[PDB]
């Protein structure tokens, strides 16, 4: 049966590519056909179980190719929680607004754009189902040869640094990652998301094992030593390499850090998270600071992406249920909101103008209203604005942080001002004035970018009202990393 | 415990070693060239080697053995300072004072890097996984290193830890119990 | 049944004329097919680690070293498919790709020599095997004798393989002076430890990797493999690499030694940056052999390291033999074709591979991707588990050597990606001839290998599990 | 094993700063494997066996062997270049 | 003698579709501008206002804080207290 | 921040540091053989230099391990400089 069912949708997919050129229109198609099996694996998700409840294993030995039910299992294993599947519902209604972002701007070879954009989210949206170290090790480096031929392949002029960046740093972090999976795997003999927290280390090979994973996060959620691949891979990316990259792979680190050191390395978390608060505040006031001075428009978005991971690192860290419910919060929420303007600077900006200097681009009201009206209301949605999604996440992983160290906490609240001080002068300097002389006059916002904002909107608006429509799958995973004897 | 060193002696040995290092190098660049060389063009034309060699030598030797006495214990910190010290007369002979600082930083951090793995190029034996005991505690003992169990004692968390953030003696429960 | 082909082959090769020898080469592919085929079952011979001495202490014969000899098999036909069979029916390729008289002479004659190595228990059949297939080395280099660089290349690797041979020569019978015996089976736990074989054996050892490639002695081997002709370099850095490790490993006299590990450190770091800024291909090409050669040097610091090995050899030997043979392919697109025995010289050259033949290109990347140890592909296991084995033992700075050294190769191998995408100004349309089926059919295995063998991981260390254990 | 070593030892140098022929350079390395043959042999009759001679009789055999096959070598090197430059290949 | 086939046909490369009209008069002094700043890195050079910028912002700011953060670990509980009663704990 | 830290100190530790030392450790170790006309005298007498070199190295290193370090690093400055 099952088998039956893809050489008859692989010879749909020969037959639409022989028929029509694009693949477009089906890479859409299974896009939200993934979207409604996630949505009915949610219907029939248990929230009273802190089990994992979808469960399947891939090459085992007995049955390589296919499912397995044996006595043995030595293959990789997949399913989910709520923390898993949290992220797999932003994954999964962000990889259609991706696909739709670049509908008409790459014109010469699209099918293989439009492949390795779907391949990427597929990757991603694998990630959070894996459930070994290997397993998850694997699909979490799978993304970075597609994103280097799809950054080498369209971008700008400096694509080419910008696809060795991506390459370089995060290949350089994530092998020390692997050294300490590696010992994780010759000690304990097992990789496993299940059994992991009854296994106990020593304290002196605990405090070896944190420092290798904790580097590939430094390097991923881009914590200040390392936080510099970030917006130059950002500022020479295509599009949908941007919103994929910032709305997703930073939240995937964010997951990790929670998913794999959290629970076997509680006695090691415990003596480090000092260096961690040092690192994220410091990683927060350098880096809000140094937007302040930035010619480019898509390098201050990034730099705003550094600020509020640097943020989310110290609500994780924070040894407390709401830091922990405030980090997912604004994982989920800037994974909504930091896109929609990625689409404001690099589809409605630069498709336009072709230019993304900010010298340039002077009184946009007075032409193009309803951007303006959305570059507005992004601004105040991506600063810490009530009602939003982004302000629970940040009030919530402020007061963690302030409960684990009282100090750093007061001076990582000035984050709501440092945040907002370069995201209004950019927005102000981008409304207001008579219109640029070095601008002529182009169409307003078309009814594909107005769709993919009021989402974008609209579900940060839903998150911002009432946080409680997904504690019914966090309720557990908010108890279940706290190590407070 | 430890005792302490012969910075003395050990930096003399060293010089021995550095200038017969010296010795052996310019020798071996003078064989390999081109031009007009002669039996003492060895010293005049040898692109100061012998300099670097008793150098780095001298002042490895003698900041690692000063360092280990000053702070009396040996680590790898001894094996950072010690590379500082390589680094800055290695960056010495670059007359510029950013390269010199460069040297120096960098150089330690890759020797400390290098002492604290165990300051060894080869393995230790009785230290390896595969030389040790592994796997669970098979009944209840001091756990060593490479060891696991299920569950630890918590006045070892307390001490190790303690006794601050979330972490106390007895847990919050029992604690608070009302009779 | 080698001797079979080489006793056959020059009987039949010297009574053909010219016109022949492309088919000869024919029939002798398929006759190497049908030794794999129709002879593997004698892996039933070797249950549970069951290990043979034969002809008299003379020959060992374990499931590791049938495993090599399958391995040197599947490689000598791939490689006689390269010689035997047209790229093009153009008269271009005629004057570029043509195999001499006794070519197949003298690929199994180091066949058979390289298969003497592994299978060797002592220490003149060791010496023997080792003068068999250098002396085919040497004939292999000085085949092409119409050619300046193939001449120099010729002279260079006598000279510089009879040192190293004299080398081996005088440990083996410095081992004989201080003990009446050849077989390190001599050896048995308890002599180590009150006797001194510790200069003996690494002397032995060194003797044997310098052959290699390994680190202070690397450059002359390097400028073999650039000035030899394209089809005889694939075959001359894979064939003495396998056997002499695969001789290295078997044996375990340089465990823990501080000499392997300074070279190993070294050869890692001198390969690494030592094909940073290099701009030609086989040069760029060599020096990953030199690191991947490293990488096998820290396995022969281990004591029972033969799943890292075998796998990592597997590996290595496929990543490489399909690298080879993509810029084989890439010929018919450059716009410059000089020096009839090395057609492709310049890395430059293949700069608009994606615009014509942008599958060659997804090929390309595969392999190259591989070679990094990007997960999902073949060699990110090996390298997994090179360092499941380094960290085992107790090799801490080596470990981190190995990942900075990586991290730095990384840049030379992605090179050859960032020239292949790129615009070029005139692309192919349309192309009337053809490549050969039986060929490229054997570079898709080849990819289909490296991408999908991750699949089979537990299959082969349960198969391990039984046969080694 | 004096007399081995010494020949050994100064075949192999005068083989290293060899700098002004190519045939000081063959005959160096056969003078190289002469010094083996001695060491072996006269380990051979101090242990009171063969096996050392039986090593050292395939080690003429493969000595002579190489000479031919490096000779042809040189001859092939000769073909296409009228002359052997003195300061090597 | 050694020339690519004489049945390739190669021709020239095109992007395909439309020429979309200037919508934006490049300024030479913006655009140099820029460039010079986004590549700031390869011209940029030690002096001592980049080494006062250095030691203050890389090792001196995470001394001080590092020192701060060390210091008050496990002081402060402020969680139920009341008129006379500690708020730290050493 | 942006100038003299970001952009100007954090790449001299990172990307634009990093491609000047291997640039110059690249350059080193291949024209560690550019000398000389020779390609043979110039192999084999590196031949003697390392199996030389390895000995002597040994010779002081079980001795005393300490005084063998500065060597190696001395041996690296001279082979990447
Ligand atoms: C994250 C990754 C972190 C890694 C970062 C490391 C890369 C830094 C790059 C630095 C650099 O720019 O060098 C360029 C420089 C290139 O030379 P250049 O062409 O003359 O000029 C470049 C600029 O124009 C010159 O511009 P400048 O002078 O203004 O720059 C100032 C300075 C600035 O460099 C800095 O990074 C300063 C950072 C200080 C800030 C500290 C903040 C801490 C928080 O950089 C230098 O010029 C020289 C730095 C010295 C290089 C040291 C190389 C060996 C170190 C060991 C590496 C292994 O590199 C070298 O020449 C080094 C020599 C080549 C390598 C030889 C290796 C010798 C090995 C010695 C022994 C090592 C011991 C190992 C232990 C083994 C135990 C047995
Ligand atoms: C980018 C990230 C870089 C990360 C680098 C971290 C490397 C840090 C290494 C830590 C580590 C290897 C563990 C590595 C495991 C996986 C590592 C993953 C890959 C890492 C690549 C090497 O430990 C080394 O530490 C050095 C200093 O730290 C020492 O230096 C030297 O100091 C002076 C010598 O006397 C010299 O005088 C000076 O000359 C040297 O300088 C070394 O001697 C020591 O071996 C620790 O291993 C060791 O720890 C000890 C103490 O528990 C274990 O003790 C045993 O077990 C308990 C009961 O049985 C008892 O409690 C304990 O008493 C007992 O003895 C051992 O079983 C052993 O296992
Ligand atoms: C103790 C440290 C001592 C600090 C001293 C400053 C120091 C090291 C900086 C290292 C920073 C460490 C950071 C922490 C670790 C990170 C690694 C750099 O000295 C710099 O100081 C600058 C500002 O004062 C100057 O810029 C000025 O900008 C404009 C006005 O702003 C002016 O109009 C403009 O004319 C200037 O160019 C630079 O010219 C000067 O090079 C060392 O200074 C000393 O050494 C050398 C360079 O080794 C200096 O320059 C060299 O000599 C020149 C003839 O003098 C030659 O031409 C040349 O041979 C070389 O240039 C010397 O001068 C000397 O001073
Ligand atoms: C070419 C053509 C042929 C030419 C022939 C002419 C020359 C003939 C001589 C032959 C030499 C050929 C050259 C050989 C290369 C050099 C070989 C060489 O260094 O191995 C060293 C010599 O270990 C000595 O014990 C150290 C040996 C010390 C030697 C002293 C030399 C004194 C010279 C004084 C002047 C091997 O230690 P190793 O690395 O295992 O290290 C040991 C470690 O030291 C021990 O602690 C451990 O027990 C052990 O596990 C291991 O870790
Ligand atoms: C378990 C361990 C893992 C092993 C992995 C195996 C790797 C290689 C295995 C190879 C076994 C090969 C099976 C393939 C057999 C099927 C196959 O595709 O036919 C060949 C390739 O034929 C090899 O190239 C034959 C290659 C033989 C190599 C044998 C190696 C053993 C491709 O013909 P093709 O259709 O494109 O093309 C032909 C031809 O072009 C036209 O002239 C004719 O009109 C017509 O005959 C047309 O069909
Ligand atoms: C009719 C068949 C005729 C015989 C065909 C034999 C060809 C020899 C080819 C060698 C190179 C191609 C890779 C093939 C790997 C085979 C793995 C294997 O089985 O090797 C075993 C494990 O290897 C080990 O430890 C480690 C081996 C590492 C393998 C890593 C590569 C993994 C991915 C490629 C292999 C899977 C491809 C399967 C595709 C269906 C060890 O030796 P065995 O006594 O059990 O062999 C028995 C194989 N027989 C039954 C076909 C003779
Ligand atoms: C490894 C190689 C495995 C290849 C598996 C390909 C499976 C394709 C099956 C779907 C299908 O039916 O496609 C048929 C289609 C026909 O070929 P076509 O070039 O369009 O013929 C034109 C004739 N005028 O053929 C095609 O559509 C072309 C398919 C090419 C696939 C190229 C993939 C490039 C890399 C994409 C991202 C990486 C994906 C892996 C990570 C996820
Ligand atoms: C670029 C480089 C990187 C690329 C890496 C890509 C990774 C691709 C891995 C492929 C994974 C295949 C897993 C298939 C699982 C499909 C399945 O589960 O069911 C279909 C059938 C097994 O039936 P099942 O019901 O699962 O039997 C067990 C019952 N307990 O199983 C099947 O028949 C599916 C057969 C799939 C054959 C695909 C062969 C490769 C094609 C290309
Ligand atoms: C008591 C006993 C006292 C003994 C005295 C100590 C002797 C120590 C041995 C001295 C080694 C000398 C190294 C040497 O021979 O000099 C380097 C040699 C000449 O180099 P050069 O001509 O200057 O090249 C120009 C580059 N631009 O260049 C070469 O080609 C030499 C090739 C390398 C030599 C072997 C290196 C062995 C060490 C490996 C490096 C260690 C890495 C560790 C990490
Ligand atoms: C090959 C190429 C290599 C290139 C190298 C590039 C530079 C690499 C980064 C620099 C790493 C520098 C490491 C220095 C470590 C020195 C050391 O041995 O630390 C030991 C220390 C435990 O020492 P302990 O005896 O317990 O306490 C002493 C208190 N005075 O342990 C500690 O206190 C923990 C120290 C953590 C340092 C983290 C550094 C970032 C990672």
């Amino acid at each position: 049966f099952l088998t039956s069912i893809l050489l008859s949708s692989l010879y749909l997919f020969n037959r639409i590519l022989a028929w029509q050129g694009n693949v477009k229109h089906f890479y859409l198609f299974a896009s939200n056909l993934l979207l409604l099996f996630i949505v009915v694996l949610y219907i029939n998700f248990n929230t009273f179980s802190n089990s994992f409840q979808f469960n399947f294993e891939l090459f085992n030995s007995l049955n390589p190719f296919g499912l397995s039910n044996s006595d043995i299992s030595n293959g990789l294993l997949f399913g989910i929680d709520g923390l898993s599947l949290t992220f797999i519902l932003l994954t999964v209604l962000l990889i259609p607004l991706t696909l739709l972002g670049n509908w008409y701007n790459i014109n010469f070879n699209s099918n293989l754009y439009y492949t390795l954009v779907l391949a990427i989210g597929l990757v991603i949206l694998l990630n959070f189902w894996a459930l070994d170290y290997i397993s998850f090790y694997i699909l979490f480096e799978a993304t970075l040869p597609l994103l280097f031929i799809l950054i080498h392949i369209y971008g700008s002029s400096d694509s080419e640094r910008a696809s060795f960046y991506v390459l370089m740093f995060t290949l350089s972090g994530s092998l020390f990652m692997l050294l300490s999976i590696v010992v994780i795997s010759i000690v304990l003999n097992t990789t496993n998301f299940i059994n992991h927290n009854l296994f106990v280390l020593s304290l002196d090979l605990q405090t070896i094992i944190w420092l290798g994973l904790f580097i590939a996060i430094m390097v991923k959620t881009p914590l200040f030593p390392i936080h510099v691949w970030l917006p130059v891979v950002h500022s020479e990316s295509p599009l949908a390499g941007s919103m994929i990259l910032a709305g997703l792979i930073l939240k995937l680190a964010l997951y990790a850090i929670l998913r794999l050191l959290l629970p076997l390395l509680c006695e090691a978390q415990i003596l480090y998270t000092p260096m961690i608060y040092i690192i994220s505040l410091l990683t927060i006031i350098l880096t809000s600071l140094a937007t302040l001075r930035q010619i480019d428009l898509k390098v201050i978005i990034a730099y705003s992406s550094i600020s509020h991971m640097g943020i989310a690192i110290l609500g994780v860290c924070s040894n407390t249920s709401l830091g922990i419910y405030g980090s997912i919060v604004l994982g989920v929420a800037h994974g909504f909101v930091s896109p929609a303007l990625f689409l404001i600077v690099g589809g409605i900006l630069y498709d336009r103008y072709h230019i993304r200097i900010v010298n340039y681009y002077k009184g946009l009201t007075t032409y193009m209203p309803q951007l303006a009206t959305y570059i507005i209301i992004l601004s105040f949605a991506n600063i810490g604005t009530p009602l939003t999604g982004n302000f629970t996440g940040e009030f919530l992983s402020l007061q963690g942080g302030f409960i684990r160290n009282p100090i750093i906490g007061g001076i990582s609240c000035i984050s709501v001002l440092l945040a907002a001080i370069y995201q209004l002068k950019l927005t102000n300097k981008l409304t207001g004035g008579i219109s640029s002389i070095y601008m002529h006059r182009t169409n307003d916002v078309t009814i594909r970018e107005k769709f993919i904002m009021n989402i974008l909107i609209i579900s940060t608006l839903i998150i911002g009202i009432c946080p409680q429509i997904m504690y019914n799958l966090l309720y557990w995973t908010v108890n279940n990393y706290i190590y407070i004897i | 415990h430890f005792h302490p060193y012969n910075t003395l002696g050990l930096a003399t040995q060293s010089a021995m070693v550095g200038l017969g290092a010296g010795v052996v190098a310019a020798a071996a660049r003078n064989s390999l060239a081109t031009g007009p060389r002669n039996i003492l063009t060895t010293f005049s034309k040898s692109g100061g080697v012998v300099t670097i060699f008793t150098g780095a030598s001298i002042a490895y030797v003698f900041t690692y053995c000063s360092a280990a006495n000053l702070r009396e214990r040996k680590d790898g910190w001894n094996h950072m300072w010690a590379g500082a010290a390589t680094g800055a007369v290695l960056g010495a002979r670059t007359k510029l004072v950013p390269a010199f600082i460069g040297w120096t930083v960098l150089c330690g951090a890759a020797c400390g890097l290098f002492g604290w793995t165990g300051a060894r190029f080869n393995a230790d034996r009785k230290a390896s996984l595969e030389q040790s005991p592994k796997g669970f505690v098979q009944e209840d003992a001091h756990q060593t290193f490479w060891e696991v169990v299920h569950r630890r004692p918590l006045s070892l968390t307390v001490e190790q830890l303690g006794e601050g953030r979330g972490i106390n003696a007895v847990p919050i429960a029992t604690a608070t119990e009302a009779p | 049944m080698l001797i079979l082909a080489i006793i056959s082959l020059i009987t039949f090769v010297s009574m053909s004329k010219l016109s022949d020898n492309r088919a000869i080469i024919r029939l002798i592919n398929i006759y190497l097919i049908l030794v794999l085929v129709l002879d593997s079952f004698l892996y039933l011979l070797f249950l549970n680690n069951q290990t043979y001495t034969v002809m008299g202490e003379l020959l060992i014969f374990n499931s590791f070293t049938f495993y090599i000899d399958m391995l040197i098999y599947f490689i000598m036909i791939v490689i006689s498919s390269l010689y035997g069979y047209n790229l093009y029916n153009n008269n271009l390729y005629k004057t570029l790709f043509e195999p001499k008289k006794e070519l197949i002479i003298l690929f199994l004659i180091n066949i058979l020599g390289a298969l003497l190595i592994v299978h060797s228990n002592d220490f003149i059949t060791l010496f023997v095997a080792i003068e068999l297939q250098s002396y085919s080395i040497y004939l292999i280099t000085a085949i092409y004798n119409s050619s300046y660089k193939a001449s120099k290349a010729s002279m260079l690797y006598f000279f510089m393989g009879g040192i190293l041979s004299i080398l081996i020569a005088y440990s083996i019978n410095t081992y004989y002076s201080v003990l009446n015996s050849y077989t390190l089976h001599s050896l048995d736990s308890l002599i180590i430890n009150t006797l001194d074989l510790n200069l003996i054996l690494i002397a032995l050892s060194l003797g044997l990797l310098f052959k290699i490639g390994i680190a202070p002695l690397h450059k002359w081997l390097i400028s073999i493999y650039e000035n030899t002709p394209i089809l005889i370099t694939i075959y001359i850095s894979l064939i003495p690499k396998i056997s002499i490790l695969s001789y290295l490993v078997l044996s375990n006299i340089s465990i823990n030694s501080l000499v392997i590990s300074i070279l190993a450190i070294l050869t890692l770091l001198v390969g690494s940056v030592g094909g940073l800024l290099q701009i030609k291909i086989k040069r760029l090409l060599a020096f990953s052999g030199l690191t991947n050669a490293g990488y096998m040097m820290l396995l022969l610091l281990l004591n029972n390291n033969e799943f890292s090995y075998l796998y990592y050899i597997t590996q290595y030997s496929i990543s490489h033999l399909a690298i080879f043979m993509i810029i084989i392919f890439s010929i018919y697109y450059i716009n410059y074709i000089n020096n009839q025995y090395n057609p492709i010289i310049y890395v430059n050259q293949l700069k608009g591979l994606i615009h014509d033949n942008a599958y060659l290109v997804l090929s390309m990347a595969i392999v190259v991707f591989s070679f990094i140890g990007i997960p999902p592909l073949l060699g990110f296991f090996g390298k997994l588990n090179i360092l499941m084995s380094i960290l085992n033992n107790g090799y801490y700075f080596i470990s981190i050597v190995l990942i900075v050294a990586s991290l730095i190769s990384a840049l030379y191998y992605l090179y050859l990606l960032n020239v292949s995408i790129q615009d070029k100004n005139n692309i192919l349309i349309n192309s009337n001839e053809t490549v050969s089926s039986v060929l490229s059919y054997i570079l898709s295995s080849l990819i289909i290998l490296i991408t999908f063998g991750f699949i089979y991981n537990s299959l082969i260390i349960d198969i391990f599990n039984v046969y080694f254990n | 094993m004096f007399i081995g070593t010494i020949i050994l030892v100064l075949s192999f140098l005068g083989f290293v700063f060899n700098r002004r022929n190519i045939i000081l350079a063959f005959i160096c390395l056969e003078t190289m494997l002469l010094g083996i043959n001695l060491i072996l042999l006269r380990n051979s009759v101090l242990f009171d066996d063969i096996s050392g001679s039986l090593f050292a009789i395939v080690i003429i055999i493969l000595a002579g062997v190489e000479s031919a096959i490096g000779l042809s070598l040189l001859v092939s090197y000769y073909r296409l270049r009228g002359v052997i430059n003195s300061y090597g290949i | 003698e050694l020339k690519p086939s004489s049945a390739i046909q190669r021709g020239p490369l095109n992007k395909g579709g439309w020429d979309a009209p200037h919508a934006l008069h490049n300024d030479g002094a913006i655009d140099r501008y820029a460039h010079w700043r986004t590549f700031y890195q390869e011209r940029f050079k030690y002096t001592r206002a980049t080494g006062k910028s250095t030691l203050i912002f890389l090792v001196a700011f995470p001394a001080l804080i590092g020192y701060v953060a060390y210091q008050s670990e496990g002081l402060f509980e402020f969680a139920g207290k009341r008129r006379g009663e500690s708020v730290t704990t050493r | 921040i942006a100038h003299h830290v970001d952009k100007g100190s954090l790449y001299r530790l990172g990307p634009v540091g990093i491609n000047r030392l291997l640039n110059k450790a690249s350059y080193n170790v291949i024209n560690l053989s550019s000398n000389t006309r020779s390609s043979l005298s110039m192999n084999s007498m590196l031949i003697l230099i390392t199996i030389v070199s390895l000995l002597l190295l040994v010779l002081v290193m079980n001795v005393n391990f300490i005084i063998v370090i500065p060597v190696l690093i001395s041996i690296l400055y001279i082979l990447f400089s």
